[PDB]
């Protein structure tokens, strides 16, 4: 398995 | 003050609990005590009849071991009606919302004709309580038949405050008088009448269980059974006269939950005690004297704030456990006496109860620091810590919280081993009622013994023990214990001392002619691990050695041969989680690498060395400017590089250390910046060649830089010591500053913001960098584990493609914030603990909203004071205002050498940012859903590589992880400098140059490290690419697009990523193997 | 396949890239239209988009001269203006801190040609090659990717010559030295103007370009609140 992260463009994770 | 204050009132009203779910619950006790009312009356009776009145009822009476027999047991048995009344917090209405759920106390006076003047011998009264218990839980359950409320309650027992001594019985609401809403749920407290038993005879000295040896926790058991109404009225009075005594009660409420401490018991081995009675109780002693003068440390006029404080500051400094003790009246100035007990002890001579019994030795210390680590935040004005005092919890991980944790599993775990059942023995029952609290104290003695110096706080925990029990059974059942032992295993939790924690030595007691006492108990533990052994100094001590590896510290080593000679040799120690980290930290070919410690630091100096010699050659060289001074501002030289050097390891990226030469200021400097530089070659040029003369060993080349924006002049020497190592130099002028400030100048004023970002970069490397290595070198020492968590950290960036776009120095001023902002956590003391911490700031870091922030200082001026301090959040809001969604700038930095607080996390793209933090919080989620393991770790260390829309897999025609200086190798340099070429990595290169002509469509990563994360081997390494919204769809073409697009129709283009990836292959040449996309 | 022109005028212009066991027919596609320019230098040049890797002048060459070949079509290109592929040279640092040593959009550049000659007969090359795509695709031209400059380039960890070094450097500082000379003469000359007006110049100054930078870059206190007859009155009138 891995750390998988979706990637964010719109820093809406923040 | 005016803003701590608000705050305190915003905290309250959020944690005030609702009033409707008040009226709830005294809708239901006070029908409840109707039903207690309805209870009859019982006769005396025997044990041997009781049991048969219990025989076949389903309630089993919760005798405490040891149970009566029918020898015995000749006293008789009896229930009468009790003095019902409420008591808590609930009673004096300090109680708060708490999601978990809060308890009401109730307690049952039994009435004082049910004893004998000598009930407090041999666990004579609490057996009479047990029975009493047991009786009012037959009449309740029918009864609560009787009344149809059965339906959605549920009733078990347990101990209170996790005291083995004291069963209670436990009403719950499951989903009209339903109050599960509340989350309350009702305690009933089988209290004694006040003084049935004399208190003299249950002084924490005398022994009330006959086999003589002490027996405070029992004494305390029965005296504080018998004492409950009374320290109500005793909190009761203090309430009314000082009006916020209910405000100050709640912050120290919460105040213990983030700490994890509670009411409950410590000698089993779970961190608490210390709870709202045990503060409360505190504060009304305080309140009415407390000094060593009995003067009054708190006046009743006082504040919330004021309150709390006092009490931070009064468990901070004052020592209630070795040397000093507090008395108090209940019923009289508090003095504070001189005299300590070895425990901690809150003495009443009212009541004559220690209400500290319940506090551990270890735990004591472990609260001290919390107030006193408190105090020191809540005297800052610089910095406001309000959220870190109260709205932090540093209990939801033990390894965030603690530094060092072994889970021991004892052998034979349905019953001890006969040999640890045998060393529990009869004489520790009466000191300790139960297994669980002797081992514990067995564990804490032998480790803390061990240990010594090395550790700071040393907790036990038994994992897995229960506290409630179903009403069927007398005694909590572990499937593990099988009613004889209440755990599953035990966990050695430690605060490690990073100064003496890798001391090679333990230093024991000296030699003399006769063996002393301390000596006597010095060879006795170690054993034959024992030895006598002299120094250069002429000191003859007894001493034990040990060997220091790269893989765990000596700490493992020490807890598990201590441990297994004295507690079981069948037990099993083992810290598996620390290990993988340190297995993850490169490990250098050096001689004796293996056995090196992490601590070690002496690879960076021999680099020093190298360089001192070197430093020598140049100053005594004739040059037409003397050489004003000559910086070393390397990474391995502010001991941070990702692999520690190694002689002739050319491969290693961080082979060519940076250092800034500056000559003697003079007005001959050429005023054209090209001229500038051609004349700053021309002295390197002259270096190079007296240095080829005088010194034929040392080897020297030139070489090109271009990280300077447009700046393609700069020539830098590279030296090849004889040593093995590599320096790179670069001039400084004092013109070359002003050259770039007159280029911002001249510039249009479309061009400045590029030009800008040109000086931004210089400063950068040149100006700034000088100062950032002075000060971290410095505060290096202070902090022995920043050294290895950096790297691991630096490790983990390149493990997932993020220290190509990230800069070093963001990331060790990212690295250090655990450190000199510790708050509410320790400074860490561990290479697990600290890396954790590093990315717990980041799962929870808002860089939008939230600037970072540091003080470069040593632990306790250079301090941030507050017109500095207002200064940076000044800037901060500036750069927001025009930059609020962040794309331009996501990481504001600052700290005494970078004010403006975007010098070191400038350029970054936003995708990798939030990258950054994605991963963070998917780290720390991770370790919630499962807890720290070797699966886990193994999880958060490799890269997913799918999320990236293509995927590029490059192998290089040699393994470079020899030259590299990693221990799964040349030992010269080569006679032909251009074959140092061939035994390079240039992957790091090949992607920044992609990124420049792909900017505006491709976001292109790849593993700055290819000898740490390229397989085995570390020949394998990874170009991964992004392509932005914009570009992903179809456009209309126009000659701005400044992209390689293919028509699709007459006035619309796409993405050409065929055509991209040709480009990768043939830029790779060779190396390209693969391509995912 | 079918589109042949852009309808702002820009003629694609595809190549075949090459066979590379990582990438297992690809193609790239390069935009170009007629620059028209007063300037001479920029006179008879071919505006080019969408430039493949590292496009030196050798590149076109070879191009140009596959289409000569096949289209029996005489065309020499001189040089290929504007070619900034990394962006190091959009900004020149040397002109812009001071006029001595220098006088003086993204991923294109400007063609330049021999005579007008050539660029209307490699243009009508161009139209040529580009219906080649919708019909035979197979004998578009190959793009090789690899060229002398390119192996310089892909060499990067390469120490450079010091002899070669030694040069440059004393030919850039004797060029300086005369300049800032003459530089300095030419302020301190006693400058006139025709209206007989004498320029003011300060000791150590080097440059008269310096001059007019500074001068783009770059009562009260003595006055009395209470010195004549009306000042007091006003005094007098506010003082009541």
């Amino acid at each position: 398995l891995s750390l998988s992260a979706g990637f964010d463009w719109t820093a809406s994770i923040l | 003050s005016n803003i701590f204050k608000l705050q305190i009132d915003e905290l309250l009203e959020q944690v005030k609990l609702k009033q409707k779910h008040v009226l709830k619950v005294e809708k239901f006790l006070h029908k409840l005590y109707d039903i207690l009312q309805e209870i009859p009356d019982w006769e005396e009776k025997s044990l041997a009849e009781v049991d048969s009145f219990f025989k076949n009822k389903i309630v089993s009476v919760p005798f405490v071991d040891p149970k009566p027999i029918p020898q015995n047991t000749n006293y008789k048995f009896n229930y009468k009606k009790p003095d019902i009344s409420l008591i808590g917090s609930f009673a004096l209405k300090a109680g708060i919302y708490q999601p978990n759920g809060s308890s009401i106390d109730t307690l049952l006076t039994m009435p004082k004709e049910l004893f004998e003047k000598k009930d407090f011998l041999n666990f004579r009264c609490l057996h009479k309580r047990s029975v009493y218990l047991a009786y009012l839980t037959h009449h309740l359950l029918i009864l609560l038949k009787k009344d149809k409320l059965d339906s959605f309650l549920q009733l078990e027992y347990s101990y209170f405050d996790n005291d083995p001594l004291l069963p209670i019985l436990r009403i719950s609401c499951s989903k009209d008088y339903n109050f599960y809403k509340t989350r309350f749920s009702i305690n009933l407290l089988i209290g004694f009448p006040y003084k049935v038993f004399e208190p003299k005879k249950l002084l924490p000295n005398r022994n009330c269980i006959r086999i003589l040896p002490a027996t405070p926790l029992y004494n305390f058991s029965v005296l504080s059974s018998s004492t409950h109404e009374n320290y109500l009225k005793y909190l009761y009075k203090t309430k009314k006269q000082t009006e916020s005594f209910v405000e100050a009660t709640v912050l120290g409420r919460l105040w213990l939950q983030q700490r994890g401490f509670s009411s409950n018991m410590s000698h089993s081995g779970s961190l608490g005690g210390f709870g709202t009675f045990e503060f409360t109780i505190l504060m009304a002693a305080l309140l009415n004297g407390g000094g060593i003068n009995s003067n009054k440390i708190l006046l009743h006029g006082f504040s919330s704030y004021q309150l709390f404080k006092g009490v931070i500051k009064y468990l901070a400094t004052m020592d209630l456990c070795h040397d000093g003790h507090l008395q108090f009246h209940s019923n009289p100035a508090s003095k504070y006496i001189d005299e300590g007990f070895q425990t901690p002890t809150l003495f009443d001579k009212s009541t004559k109860v220690n209400i500290l019994t319940k506090m551990t030795v270890s735990s004591y210390q472990i609260l001290k620091e919390y107030a006193g680590e408190t105090l020191r935040m809540l005297n800052n004005v610089v910095q406001d810590q309000f959220s870190n005092i109260f709205l932090t919890n540093i209990s939801r991980f033990d390894n965030l919280k603690y530094d060092l944790c072994y889970d021991v599993q004892l052998p034979l775990g349905n019953n001890l081993e006969t040999s640890l059942a045998a060393t529990f023995g009869s004489m520790e029952r009466v000191k300790f009622i139960t297994l669980e609290n002797f081992l514990a104290h067995k564990i804490t003695n032998v480790a803390r013994y061990a240990l010594g110096d090395r550790i700071k706080y040393i907790q036990i925990e038994m994992v897995g023990q229960k506290s409630d029990f179903p009403i069927t059974k007398r005694k909590v059942y572990s499937n593990t214990g099988g009613n004889h032992f209440n755990f599953d295993f035990v966990r050695v939790k430690l605060i490690v001392n990073p100064s003496e924690c890798d001391k090679l030595v333990t230093k024991g007691p000296a030699h003399s002619e006769t063996m002393s006492t301390e000596a006597a108990v010095f060879k006795n533990f170690w054993g034959i691990k024992s030895s006598l052994r002299r120094f250069k100094d002429g000191s003859i001590t007894h001493c034990c050695v040990w060997s220091t590896s790269s893989s765990e510290p000596i700490i493992s080593s020490i807890v598990n041969f201590a441990l297994q000679k004295h507690v079981s040799k069948k037990a099993q120690i083992s810290n598996e989680t620390i290990k993988k980290f340190h297995n993850f930290l490169p490990l250098p070919n050096l001689p004796s690498s293996a056995k090196t410690s992490v601590l070690n630091l002496s690879s960076f100096f021999n680099l020093k060395k190298s360089f001192d010699d070197l430093y020598k050659i140049i100053f005594q060289m004739k040059l037409p400017l003397s050489v004003k001074s000559i910086l070393p501002v390397g990474s391995a030289f502010r001991y941070t590089s990702l692999c520690q050097p190694v002689p002739f390891a050319y491969s290693d990226p961080d082979f060519f250390q940076d250092v800034i030469l500056e000559f003697e200021t003079s007005p001959k400097w050429p005023d054209e910046i090209t001229s500038l530089e051609k004349a700053k070659t021309a002295f390197l040029l002259k270096i190079q060649e007296e240095l080829s003369a005088n010194s034929s060993t040392y080897r020297s080349f030139f070489s090109r830089d271009e990280s300077i924006p447009y700046n393609l002049e700069i020539v830098t020497l590279n030296i090849l010591t004889p040593e093995g190592y590599g320096f790179k130099f670069r001039v400084l002028t004092e013109r070359d500053e002003i050259l770039y400030l007159r280029a911002i100048a001249n510039a249009r004023n479309e061009l400045k913001p590029e030009l800008e970002a040109t000086f931004l970069k210089f400063t950068a490397k040149y100006l700034a960098s000088v100062r950032h290595t002075r000060t971290l070198e410095n505060i290096s020492h202070s902090y022995q584990f920043y050294s290895p968590v950096v790297r691991l950290f630096k490790r983990w960036l390149d493990t997932h493609l993020l220290l190509g776009h990230i800069t070093d120095e963001l990331a060790e001023l990212i690295a250090i914030k655990p450190f000199v902002d510790p708050a509410p956590y320790f400074i860490p003391g561990s290479l697990e603990n600290g890396f954790l911490k590093v990315l717990k700031f980041i799962s929870q870091w808002n860089w939008k909203d939230d600037p970072l922030i540091l003080d470069l200082v040593k632990p306790e001026s250079e301090r941030l004071t507050l017109a500095q301090y207002k200064g940076i959040q000044m800037n901060f809001t500036n750069l927001r205002n025009s930059d609020p969604n962040g794309t331009h700038l996501q990481f504001f930095v600052a700290s005494k050498n970078d004010p403006s607080g975007i010098l070191y996390s400038s350029g970054i793209p936003l995708p990798i940012a939030t990258r950054l933090t994605a991963l963070a919080k998917v780290a720390v989620n991770l370790l919630q859903t499962h807890g720290l393991n070797q699966q886990t770790i193994n999880l958060l260390f490799t890269p997913g590589l799918k999320d990236y829309d293509f995927v590029v897999d490059l192998r290089t025609p040699i393994g470079l992880k020899s030259s590299c200086g990693i221990l799964s190798a040349p030992s010269n340099f080569p006679e032909n400098l251009n074959d140092l070429s061939e035994k390079m990595d240039p992957t790091y290169q090949l992607v920044k140059y992609l990124n420049l002509k792909y900017k505006n469509s491709l976001i292109l990563s790849s593993r700055k490290y290819i000898g740490v994360n390229g397989g085995e081997k570390g020949d394998k390494n990874v170009i991964t690419g992004l392509i932005k919204p914009l570009f992903k769809g179809a456009h209309k073409f126009r000659v701005n697009l400044d992209c390689n697009v293919k028509p699709v129709d007459d006035e619309n283009v796409i993405l050409n990523k065929e055509a991209i990836f040709h480009e990768i292959a043939a830029f790779g040449n060779d190396m390209v193997i693969n391509f995912e996309t | 396949e079918d589109i042949s022109a852009m309808k702002n005028g820009f003629i694609v212009v595809p190549f075949k890239l090459p066979d590379h066991k990582a990438l297992p027919a690809s193609l790239h596609f390069m935009f170009a239209k007629r620059h028209q320019s007063s300037n001479s230098n920029e006179s008879d040049c071919l505006f080019l988009v969408n430039l493949p890797l590292l496009s030196n002048i050798e590149h076109m060459k070879k191009f140009v001269g596959q289409l000569c070949g096949k289209y029996d079509t005489v065309s020499h290109v001189e040089e290929l203006l504007y070619n900034d592929e990394f962006g190091l040279h959009e900004v020149d640092l040397s002109a812009l801190t001071s006029d001595l040593m220098s006088s003086t959009p993204r991923n294109t550049a400007l063609l330049k040609f021999v005579d007008a000659a050539s660029i209307n007969n490699c243009w009508n090359a161009l139209k040529k090659y580009s219906n080649l795509h919708a019909k035979h695709p197979n004998e578009l031209f190959e793009w090789t990717y690899t060229t002398p400059s390119f192996t310089t380039f892909v060499n990067f960890y390469k120490p450079l010559d010091i002899d070669y070094l030694k040069e440059d450097i004393h030919t850039h500082m004797a060029i300086f030295e005369q300049r800032e000379a003459q530089a300095q003469e030419d302020v301190q000359s006693s400058i006139v103007d025709e209206d007989g007006f004498t320029l003011v110049v300060g000791k150590n100054t080097k440059s008269l370009n310096s001059i007019r930078k500074k001068i783009l870059n770059k009562i009260d206190k003595k006055a009395k609140k209470d010195f004549y007859r009306f000042q007091v009155r006003e005094r007098k009138k506010q003082e009541i």
